[PDB]
């Protein structure tokens, strides 16, 4: 099973990152021989790559040597890739690149999906937008269910004594 | 013209034909002619033998002549329709034997029509044949209706699908059996497949793979029998899902090539085909049957016995596959000594009883028979094979009856019955030797000239019609359903103007014949003020509303929880959340209650333990999510929709009539249990051990007989070739998986595999060979009838009777409704029995010139009428492949349809002063009209991006459903319409809970049985993926459309074929398997569960249909 979905943006200090990226095949009954390639690029970078699998994982030197983490499938369909201690520097843009050819007999497809990552980490990333808003609204149902409760048993004990 | 009555030749005559010795000559004749043609092969002796019966066949015919005369008009010659067969068949061979002309495979097909003699030879038989025809032309009208609404379907289907089965997936961009290639070098083709993949444009459509484009192209699948591209072929498909015969594959065909959209079309086909149509028939026939009817030592020991026969049963449900020496002889003592006690039984009741005392009863005759067979198995069985001996032992099981109340009075019924029961079974029996000989004859040649049509490698399949004994199983499995990819056989090899009308008359007599013995067999057997104030909030009707909101809503949440739900990030939190609010709010019920009716009031009541259930349920999916430890209490929400049950009076309502109707089915549902394990325990015997194969792991199919001669051989790798020895997915190795193999084989699916293997058998570690053990199939069709046909017989009565019964409980005819519900049903009742009577003046002072009369009188709408059956008639010259003239012709019968229509429309217009708009019909009309003018002419100027060539067709033909109304169509069509409009509140009720149960098994099945890998019955339509997707296999379950491949695939751990540890990307969860444990229950469950419901809907509308015929 494939369900495609974007990596998160954001990382905090002191901590691991998983620069997810997902691309999966229109049937999964074919089999492929996948080429995944991985670049960085700080604001005066040239996009130059820290990671591949060709016939294999191979090895690259880069800054990354040594704090890179493999977090794939066996049939390369999910393509991720982990960093160790994400510094303040480190930001910018990672690309996941992948191209992979299919077998048919008669005809030999190729196919290449880019997917892009902008990777901001700060000193402290507080509790998403979303989320605090979500229970605010949780709060606020709460209190105003809880107080229809109690307006209507003070009305319905008024109303019965009397 | 005839003789004299008073004559020595018509006297000597006569004498002869009514002498008893003269028909028994003639039966004994027949029935000879009978085996010596159809059942017996290779003698030399036939000239003989068929002159011999020429002869004696031509002096019945003269003897009948003379005694009778010609045709005095009545009780002559020809009086009698089947004297003329006779007289047929006997001049055609008269003719041709003797004669230039050699005819001779055509003469054979005529000479089976004599085993229809049968019939008027036995006085039975005939009466029979005459109320049958009788109950047919009852059936005339039902007939017509069925034909109608199948044409008006088809037209449907055309309009929505033609040319779709064309579709494939097209490379882009740019030897063997010659009836067997693929073109895989220009179209894409799965592993196994043999036609190219369907796919479609709709993102809910078949995806074509990388470097291929969807386009129409080709042939259609099934060699060209399943399509929709033109009338005849879409009656077929129709008539098809009618039976709901191989069903599932159509689907999935129609869901690939277009959107899954459309199983709405389905869903309303079989609602209106195999539900209320099935319905109306059953209604018909059982009415014209009950018509029918109307026309014409001693003292409280036994306990020790009881108790021994249980234990031995218990004995005999323990032996399996494999089995130790100990656990072995550990049965042979248990043998031993319950047959010592039971012949020491025997004995002392032959002292104390003298002898002649003994058998004067029928149960000492039964307990001799046991232990005779069981001390001349003891003897007799290690010499010299005979296994067969070993296999009755499981009739001891049936001395349990002789202490059951309900085994005797079952067994009382049908004795009683037996006269009539045995009219039936013996015609029955006459049809389906005569249709298996008839059919050799048509097409055994066929069969054997054409095979590579219908086999690669060129050898006879396993289901055809060369030989006798496959022609007798192909009729009987027509007479099961299964009647669909035998015919595209017989149809590749015969062709399809010989043999649609041969399988037309196996289904449709057949269906006739068996309906009628099933619905004898059911006839057969019938015979602190602040307290206060807290009861008055909880009782109020807007507390209510609020909290049936909340347990709908709460419900419906539930069916987000699919693959896409870390796609959903915002969605995900949300329900979160509101999981919390919900609890909060049915705990302030709880509490609520609690204070309002006092704990002893509370937990006093049914539901309020339902709900109560459902708030644990609730806390405690609710402190699952902190430790992973205590996650799996998660899964316990799935429970939550039960509260749907505790808050609606209608649930209620539908739970109590089940309640009522079917719980005192217990007796009979434990006599039928006992059938199934009597059938269980002897196919272990013949089954068990046996089942295991050498197959390729990879490729999967059986190595061929002639090299893996046994396991030996398999097992043992001397020249380094991959080959694995295992079992099968169903085998029969013990009581259990004899369950399994024996509900798969009830509702037929999955069977033909069982019996596969069955027939295939040898030893218990002989590889198998093909068809080397062939009559087994005495097992199956054995079980079909006994523990498959009688059991239903008996079930269904029960639950009919307790309907009857609690309805005279309440002297209302619905128990499905509610009190509010009631008056309901008498408004409908009303509606659609009275007459409108409700005209508009005719304006008359303001325009004179102005008649009124034009729209009002019968001939308009009778016109009107005819014109709405010509615009149906002319949408079925429509075809895929079709001239350009044809498609403009066409096109402008449509333009000039809407032309006439909007003239009638605007002329009613102009007669009723503004009340057209009051009449709901009208606006109906009004409605298509406007439509119809938007389609037809919307791109002619504004050419939007597209309008749909059939949408202006499809919208004209709605107009048809004027043709059920009371005035302005055949009278029969609204009196066959009726007992759906009576029963639509119950219905609705019924729906409503099956669709409540279908959520809750849908919702269970996402958790459980995504992720599990795609495979037989699992693909990209039918799954459990998404709610849609687990709803569609769910309905394709509940109808046995296949569910034998989704447990199939559920068992792929079984089969060893899964990594318990794959990432599916986008998801938390691990894994790609199944627990088959869940699986088994999960299915087996729903089915029940499915069955006693849609049960429950069948007895409604029938006993509605019924009620309306009574008067
Ligand atoms: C796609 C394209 C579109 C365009 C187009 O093509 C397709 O569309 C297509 C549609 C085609 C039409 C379809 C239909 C008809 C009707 C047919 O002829 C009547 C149909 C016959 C069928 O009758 C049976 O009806 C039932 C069938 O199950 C049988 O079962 C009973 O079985 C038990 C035993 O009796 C009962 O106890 C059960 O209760 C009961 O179920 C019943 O025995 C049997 O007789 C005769 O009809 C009777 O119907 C009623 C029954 O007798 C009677 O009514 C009575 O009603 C009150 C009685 O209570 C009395 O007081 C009233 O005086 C009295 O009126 C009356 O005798 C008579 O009307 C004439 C041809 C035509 C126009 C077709 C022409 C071409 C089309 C227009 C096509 C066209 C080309
Ligand atoms: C020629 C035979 O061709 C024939 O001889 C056909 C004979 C037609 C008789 C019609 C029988 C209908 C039986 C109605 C059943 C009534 C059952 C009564 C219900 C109990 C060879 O076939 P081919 O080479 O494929 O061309
Ligand atoms: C707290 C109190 C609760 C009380 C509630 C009790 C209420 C229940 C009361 C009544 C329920 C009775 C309804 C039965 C309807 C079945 C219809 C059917 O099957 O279709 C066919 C008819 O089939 C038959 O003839 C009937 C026999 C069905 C046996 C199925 C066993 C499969 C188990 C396999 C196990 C595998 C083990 C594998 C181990 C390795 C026709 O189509
Ligand atoms: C006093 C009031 C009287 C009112 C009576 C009203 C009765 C109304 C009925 C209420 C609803 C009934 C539900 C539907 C019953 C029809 C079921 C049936 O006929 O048999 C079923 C049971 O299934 C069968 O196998 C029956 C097939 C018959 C095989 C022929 C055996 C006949 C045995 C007689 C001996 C003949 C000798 C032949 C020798 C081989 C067929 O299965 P299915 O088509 O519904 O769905 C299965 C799809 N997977
Ligand atoms: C096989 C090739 C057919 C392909 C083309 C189809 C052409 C359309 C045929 C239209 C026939 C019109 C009548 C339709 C009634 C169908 C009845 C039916 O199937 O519904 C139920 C009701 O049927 C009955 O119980 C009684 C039917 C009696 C009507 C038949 C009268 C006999 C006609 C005698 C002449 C024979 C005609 C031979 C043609 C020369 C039983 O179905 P089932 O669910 O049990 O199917 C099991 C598979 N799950
Ligand atoms: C006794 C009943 C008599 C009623 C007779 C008329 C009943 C209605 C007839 C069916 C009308 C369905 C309208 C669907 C629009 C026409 C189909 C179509 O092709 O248009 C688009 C259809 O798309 C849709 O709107 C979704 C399909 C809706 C399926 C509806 C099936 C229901 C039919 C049952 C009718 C009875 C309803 C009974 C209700 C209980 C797709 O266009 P395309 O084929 O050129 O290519 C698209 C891919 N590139
Ligand atoms: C699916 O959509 C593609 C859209 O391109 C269709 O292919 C084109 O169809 C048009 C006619 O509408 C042709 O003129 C083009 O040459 C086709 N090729 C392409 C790629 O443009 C295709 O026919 C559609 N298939 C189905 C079965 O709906
Ligand atoms: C309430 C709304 C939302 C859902 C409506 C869908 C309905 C019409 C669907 C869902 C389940 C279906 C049923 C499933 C099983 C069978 C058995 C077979 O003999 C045909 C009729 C019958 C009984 C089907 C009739 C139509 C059905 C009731
Ligand atoms: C399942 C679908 C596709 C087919 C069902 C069509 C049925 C329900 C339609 C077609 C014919 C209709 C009836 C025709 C006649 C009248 C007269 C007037 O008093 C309005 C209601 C009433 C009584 C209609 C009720 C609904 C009706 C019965
Ligand atoms: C071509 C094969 C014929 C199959 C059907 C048998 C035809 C013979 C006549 C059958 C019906 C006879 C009964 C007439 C009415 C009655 O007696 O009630
Ligand atoms: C009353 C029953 C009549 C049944 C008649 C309908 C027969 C269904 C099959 C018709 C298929 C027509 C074949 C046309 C030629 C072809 O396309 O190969
Ligand atoms: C196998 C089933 C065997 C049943 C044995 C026969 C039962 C005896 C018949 C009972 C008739 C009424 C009576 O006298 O009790
Ligand atoms: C009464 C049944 C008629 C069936 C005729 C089948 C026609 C198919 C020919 C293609
Ligand atoms: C896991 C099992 C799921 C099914 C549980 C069904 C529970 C139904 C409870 C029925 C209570 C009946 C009370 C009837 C009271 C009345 O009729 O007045
Ligand atoms: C209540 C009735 C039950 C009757 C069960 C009948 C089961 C019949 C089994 C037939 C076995 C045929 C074996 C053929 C001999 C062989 O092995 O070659
Ligand atoms: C050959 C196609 C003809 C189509 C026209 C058929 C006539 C219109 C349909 C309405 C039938 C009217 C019957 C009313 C009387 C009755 O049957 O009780
Ligand atoms: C939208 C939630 C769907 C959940 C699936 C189960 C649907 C069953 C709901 C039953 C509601 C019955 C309504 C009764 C009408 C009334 O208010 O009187
Ligand atoms: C990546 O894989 C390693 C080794 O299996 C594992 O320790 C690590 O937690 C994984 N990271 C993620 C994010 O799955
Ligand atoms: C990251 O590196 C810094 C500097 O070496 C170290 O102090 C810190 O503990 C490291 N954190 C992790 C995630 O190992
Ligand atoms: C990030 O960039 C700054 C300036 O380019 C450099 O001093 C620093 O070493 C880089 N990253 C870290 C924190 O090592
Ligand atoms: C992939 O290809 C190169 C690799 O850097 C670069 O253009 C970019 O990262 C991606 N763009 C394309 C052409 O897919
Ligand atoms: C398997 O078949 C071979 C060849 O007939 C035979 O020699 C061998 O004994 C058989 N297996 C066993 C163990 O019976």
């Amino acid at each position: 099973v494939c369900v495609e979905v974007p990596s998160e943006t954001e990382a905090v200090q002191g901590n691991p990152m998983k620069l997810r990226c997902i691309s999966c095949m229109k049937r999964e009954e074919v089999e492929a021989t996948t080429v995944v390639e991985w670049f960085y690029r700080p604001e005066g970078g040239k996009d130059f790559l820290i990671y591949e699998y060709r016939n294999g994982h191979q090895e690259v030197e880069s800054p990354f040597q040594g704090r890179l983490q493999w977090n794939g499938s066996k049939d390369l369909q999910d393509v991720s890739i982990t960093v160790l201690n994400v510094t303040l520097n480190d930001s910018g843009l990672y690309t996941c690149n992948v191209s992979r050819e299919f077998e048919f007999e008669a005809h030999r497809p190729f196919v290449k999906t880019t997917r892009l990552i902008p990777l901001r980490v700060t000193e402290e990333a507080g509790e998403d937008f979303t989320s605090v808003v979500s229970e605010i609204m949780m709060y606020i149902l709460l209190v105003f269910l809880t107080l229809w409760l109690l307006i209507e048993m003070i009305y319905c004990y008024r109303k019965v004594s009397k | 013209c005839t003789l004299s009555p008073f004559n020595c030749i018509r006297r000597t005559t006569i004498k002869v034909l009514v002498h008893p010795f003269f028909q028994l000559f003639i039966l004994i004749s027949v029935l000879i002619d009978c085996v010596f043609m159809s059942l017996t092969n290779l003698p030399k002796w036939r000239p003989v033998l068929e002159n011999t019966l020429l002869g004696i066949y031509t002096f019945e015919i003269l003897v009948k002549l003379f005694a009778r005369g010609v045709w005095a008009g009545s009780f002559s010659f020809l009086g009698d329709p089947w004297n003329w067969l006779d007289f047929s068949v006997t001049v055609f061979e008269v003719i041709i034997r003797y004669s230039p002309l050699d005819f001779i495979p055509t003469l054979q097909t005529a000479r089976t029509l004599r085993i229809l003699k049968i019939i008027p030879l036995n006085q039975g038989l005939k009466s029979l044949v005459g109320v049958l025809i009788h109950c047919l032309k009852q059936l005339i009208g039902v007939i017509i209706l069925t034909l109608f609404f199948l044409s008006i379907f088809s037209l449907i289907g055309m309009g929505l699908f033609m040319g779709n089965l064309k579709h494939k997936c097209f490379r882009w961009p740019q030897t063997g059996n010659p009836y067997y290639i693929r073109e895989t070098e220009n179209f894409y083709y799965l592993e196994g497949e043999r036609y190219a993949l369907l796919c479609g444009n709709r993102t809910d459509a078949g995806q074509c793979p990388e470097g291929y484009v969807c386009v129409k192209a080709g042939i259609n699948p099934d060699q060209g029998f399943t399509n929709f591209d033109s009338f005849g072929w879409a009656l077929f498909a129709l008539f098809r899902l009618m039976a709901q015969d191989y069903p599932e594959v159509l689907y999935h065909q129609i869901l690939y090539a277009s959107g899954k959209v459309y199983m709405i079309f389905f869903v309303v086909v079989s609602f209106l085909f195999s539900f209320y149509m099935a319905s109306l028939f059953l209604g018909i026939l059982a009415m014209a049957y009950e018509e029918e009817k109307q026309r014409v030592m001693a003292p409280f020991t036994d306990l020790f016995l009881i108790i021994c026969i249980i234990l031995n049963v218990c004995f005999l449900t323990l032996e399996h596959y494999p089995m130790s020496k100990q656990t072995n002889t550990l049965l042979n003592i248990g043998n031993l000594v319950f047959i010592g006690i039971f012949t020491a039984e025997m004995i002392f009741k032959i002292i104390a009883m003298h002898p002649y005392g003994y058998f004067q009863v029928g149960w000492n005759i039964f307990d001799s028979m046991i232990v005779f067979h069981g001390l001349i198995e003891l003897c007799l069985a290690n010499v010299a094979g005979m296994a067969l001996l070993r296999l009755f032992r499981m009739l001891r099981i049936f001395k349990l009856g002789k202490y059951w109340p309900t085994f005797q009075i079952l067994m009382w019924s049908l004795s009683n019955s037996w006269v009539a029961l045995k009219d039936l079974v013996l015609l029955l029996f006459t049809f389906i030797f005569f249709s298996a000989a008839f059919g050799m004859k048509l097409f055994g040649k066929n069969y054997e000239e054409f095979v590579c049509h219908i086999d690669k490698d060129c050898q006879l399949p396993r289901w055809h019609m060369h030989d006798f004994f496959h022609s007798f199983l192909n009729v009987f499995r027509i007479l099961c359903g299964e009647w669909v990819e035998t015919l595209w056989d017989c149809m590749e090899v015969a062709g399809q103007s010989w043999c649609i009308p041969f399988y037309l008359m196996v289904i449709l007599i057949g269906n006739l014949l068996v309906l009628y013995l099933f619905l004898a067999l059911v006839s057969s057997f019938s015979s602190q003020n602040i307290r206060k104030t807290c009861c008055k909030i909880v009782e109020n009707n807007w507390f209510k509303c609020f909290i049936g909101l909340v347990t709908l809503l709460s419900t419906g949440t539930l069916a987000f929880e699919d693959i896409y739900m870390d796609q959903r990030k915002t969605i995900k939190i949300l329900l979160e959340y509101a999981d919390m609010i919900f609890t909060y709010i049915f705990i302030l019920e709880m509490l609520l209650k609690w204070m309002a009716y006092g704990f002893k009031a509370y937990f006093s009541n049914g539901w309020y333990r339902l709900d109560f259930v459902v708030v644990i349920v609730f806390c405690l999916s609710l402190i699952g999510k902190t430790r992973e430890e205590l996650k799996p209490l998660i899964s316990m929400k799935f429970l939550r929709p039960l509260r749907v049950l505790s808050q609606f009076e209608r649930m209620k309502v539908v739970v109590r009539a089940l309640i009522k109707t079917t719980l005192p089915t217990l007796n009979v549902f434990l006599v039928c249990l006992m059938i199934w394990l009597i059938f269980s325990i002897m196919g272990v015997d013949l089954f068990a051990g046996r089942f295991y194969e050498c197959i390729d792991p990879t490729s999967g199919e059986r190595f061929p007989s002639s090299e893996v001669m046994n396991k030996s051989r398999c097992e043992s790798l001397l020249f380094n070739e991959s080959m694995l020895w295992e079992n099968a997915k169903m085998n029969f190795d013990n009581v259990g998986n004899g369950f399994l193999s024996l509900l798969q084989v009830a509702t037929f699916n999955g069977w033909i595999t069982i019996m596969n293997s069955a027939i295939d058998s040898v030893a218990v570690n002989i590889q198998p060979h093909f068809e080397v053990n062939i009559y087994m199939y005495c097992y199956f069709i054995n079980f079909i009838i006994f523990g498959v046909f009688l059991p239903l017989s008996m079930l269904i009565t029960v639950i009919i009777d307790n309907f009857n019964k609690h309805k005279i409980k309440l002297g209302g005819s619905n128990i499905f409704i509610t009190v509010k519900q009631r008056k309901q049903y008498r408004r409908l009742k009303k509606l659609m029995y009275e007459d409108s009577q409700r005209p508009v003046p005719r304006p008359l002072n303001k325009l004179q010139g102005f008649i009124f009369d034009v729209v009002t009188s019968q001939a308009f709408n009778v016109i009107v009428m005819v014109l709405i059956c010509f615009q149906a008639i002319a949408m079925m010259i429509d075809t895929d492949v079709q001239s350009l003239q044809m498609s403009i012709a066409l096109y402008w019968i449509n333009s000039i349809f809407v032309m006439l229509y909007t003239m009638e429309c605007i002329l009613k217009l102009i007669a009723f002063r503004c009340f057209y708009f009051t009449i709901a019909w009208n606006i109906f009309d009004f409605m298509v009209v406007i439509f119809s003018i938007t389609g037809l002419c919307l791109p002619m100027t504004v050419g939007s991006y597209l309008v749909p060539p059939s949408l202006v067709q499809l919208i004209l033909l709605s107009r048809i459903i004027h043709m059920l109304r009371l005035g302005k169509g055949p009278k029969v069509f609204h009196n066959l319409m009726l007992p759906l409009m009576l029963s639509l509140p119950a219905l609705l009720n019924i729906i409503l809970l099956i669709f409540l149960v279908m959520f809750i098994y849908a919702v269970f099945g996402m958790y459980n049985f995504a992720y599990v890998k795609k495979e037989a019955g699992i693909n990209d339509v039918s799954n459990f993926e998404t709610f849609g997707n687990s709803m569609l296999c769910l309905f394709q379950v509940a109808i046995f459309a296949g569910w034998d491949g989704m447990l199939d695939a559920i068992f792929n751990s079984k089969w060893s074929d899964c990594d318990p540890d794959k990432i599916n990307p986008g998801t938390q969860v691990r894994g790609d398997c199944g627990n088959p444990s869940v699986g088994i229950f999960y299915f087996v469950s729903y089915i029940l569960i499915s069955w006693l419901i849609i049960v429950n809907m069948y007895i409604v509308v029938v006993m509605e249909f019924l009620n309306i015929a009574s008067k």
